């Protein structure tokens, strides 16, 4: 699950 | 000569990060996708909210228009894509098959096909009429960050965190070319030029590159911005002067002179990462969108 709601809005770690 | 983009409208309505904005081919509309699970349609000229399109179970990372401006396709964390009839807002087909987040999508120019890229590391090609998946390409060894058809639909270019850009034969599914510039930083975006001869690629080392597809050679690099963490859309602006346009992680829209590689404008206004930019197909208009601390889309207009 992406906390922001979608994959693109998460930073790459 | 430099452009003079200035802020015209700010489009507010999404309740989470906006992920992608795209202008309709006919120039009438702007579509936006968001982490809030919604697609919204706005007037391209007046910025006026038109409608909300809903149905996805989780947030959406990308959206794209059919060539006749009648359909949209969206890519979602819910592992599906959906084809929408814009006029009615109805979901016509749900494209199922991916086994992880669907990250990127695009119609071919004929608009009889859709291509998608996913965190499942594959690229899929879908029949628009039947909703059936025609090909599953084992394209990459890490998430697929962008997919795009060339001008006649004969080729697909894909990019991935695996550091590769790959070009595929649409008909046979064969990998025709792999492009890499010795070092292997994650590739976060890729797109054909409007004539199909070049590919513009972003990597997560603050760098954009213009590649000659045929020669397989990097010709130009664009730098000065911040891009270390996010898959940011970039564009060829061709309605006036010839620019490269991109978002940036310092909350700005960057515009470079395509030929000189010099930064010509930096647009201020957003308050979080600018994840997406788009260029109007006939008029000097740029749309930008930002992540969750901002949640807004902005329309900027210029005389050249």
């Amino acid at each position: 699950i992406n906390p922001t709601g979608c994959a693109r809005s998460e930073p790459k770690i | 000569v430099k452009p003079n983009y200035a802020l015209k409208f700010t489009l507010a309505g999404h309740t989470k990060a906006v992920s992608s904005v795209k202008f309709s081919p006919n120039g009438e509309w702007l579509a936006s996708s968001s982490a809030d699970k919604l697609i919204k349609i706005w007037g391209a000229y007046d910025g006026k909210f038109e409608k909300t399109i809903s149905g996805h179970k989780l947030g959406i990372s990308d959206v794209a228009w059919s060539s006749d401006s009648n359909l949209l396709v969206s890519a979602s964390d819910d592992k599906t894509l959906k084809i929408w009839d814009v006029s009615s807002g109805k979901c016509l087909k749900t494209l199922k098959g991916h086994s992880n987040y669907v990250f990127c999508c695009n119609f071919n120019p004929q608009s009889n096909l859709i291509v998608s890229g996913s965190f499942d590391e594959s690229v899929r090609i879908w029949d628009v009429k039947t909703g059936k998946c025609l090909k599953t390409l084992p394209a990459h060894s890490d998430p697929v960050s962008a997919v795009h058809f060339n001008r006649d639909g004969s080729l697909i270019v894909s990019s991935s965190y695996d550091g590769l850009c790959r070009i595929w034969d649409t008909a046979s599914g064969q990998c025709l070319k792999t492009l890499i510039d010795d070092d292997n930083p994650p590739v976060s975006f890729v797109k054909f030029s409007p004539n199909g001869k070049y590919i513009l690629a972003a990597t997560l080392d603050n760098t954009l590159k213009l590649w000659d597809y045929s020669k397989g050679k990097c010709l130009k690099t664009y730098t000065g911005h911040k891009n270390e963490k996010y898959c940011i859309f970039a564009n060829f602006s061709v309605t006036g002067g010839k620019w490269i346009v991109s978002g940036s992680e310092d909350n700005l829209v960057y515009i470079w002179n395509l030929q000189t590689k010099e930064i010509v404008q930096k647009l201020q206004g957003h308050t979080d990462v600018v994840i997406s930019t788009a260029c109007h197909p006939t008029e000097n208009i740029i749309a930008s969108a930002a992540l969750e601390n901002d949640k807004t889309i902005k329309l900027w207009k210029s005389d050249c």
